[PDB]
């Protein structure tokens, strides 16, 4: 049962970690979303 | 697996942050567009007078 136990633990530690990728890699993405349209946000300016 | 879990809250956060950041630049873009297709009609009206 310990055993059980340990196996357990380290396959909830594994699942955090993949999860914690997700929400890294979709915070990323969204950000550089954002920066290109800063940058469309500048040139608008401009352009008024 | 604790200190996993606090950094993918913080990450979920962020993330429902920049969304957040989205929609709001995005009704922004609206009314900025709008003005700016008003702004130009009228700039060519001031054209048509010259």
């Amino acid at each position: 049962y310990a055993e059980e136990k340990y196996r357990k633990n380290e396959k909830e530690k594994k699942e955090l970690e993949k999860e914690i990728r997700t929400q890294k890699e979709n915070l990323f993405k969204h950000t550089q979303e954002l920066f290109k349209h800063r940058e469309r946000e500048a040139n608008l300016y401009g352009e008024i | 697996i604790e200190d996993k879990s606090v950094e993918l809250e913080n990450l979920l956060n962020e993330i429902a942050r920049v969304k957040i950041d989205q929609l709001n630049t995005l009704s922004q873009i609206e009314v900025l567009e709008n003005k700016r297709r008003e702004v130009i009609k009228e700039r060519e009206e001031k054209e048509i007078t010259v």
